[PDB]
């Protein structure tokens, strides 16, 4: 009984980590996230404006 | 939302642009047919005589 106390002791300490390595790899990640994010927010009105060009010469010339 | 409102006043200026051109290529289009019409009084002028063989 001693024993078994023990083990689940460390079955307890292996969920916490579980726990805090599943806390760090999913931050690492939406911090990569939050780059490509920043990244596509600065893609969008560079193409609309390109957009808009493209019709300023379609009707001018 | 940005870019919905700005491309839709992006677009509005885009076609009001083209009827201004328009509006001005008119304008110019029908100044250079009166001063045709002067060249033309002068062709007029210088045509009846060979259209006959």
């Amino acid at each position: 009984t001693i024993r078994n106390s023990e083990e689940l002791r460390g079955k307890a300490i292996e969920q916490l980590e579980k726990a805090r390595a599943r806390l760090k790899k999913v931050e690492m990640d939406a911090d990569q996230f939050r780059v490509n994010g920043y990244s596509e927010i600065e893609r969008e009105k560079m193409n609309l404006i390109n957009s808009t060009y493209k019709t300023l010469e379609q009707f001018e010339n | 939302l940005e870019v919905e409102a700005k491309l839709a006043e992006g677009r509005k200026k885009i076609e009001v642009e083209l009827q201004e051109a328009l509006g001005s290529l008119e304008q110019q289009k029908e100044d250079t047919i009166k001063s045709l019409d002067s060249q033309i009084s002068a062709l007029s002028d210088d045509i009846v005589k060979k259209v006959l063989p």
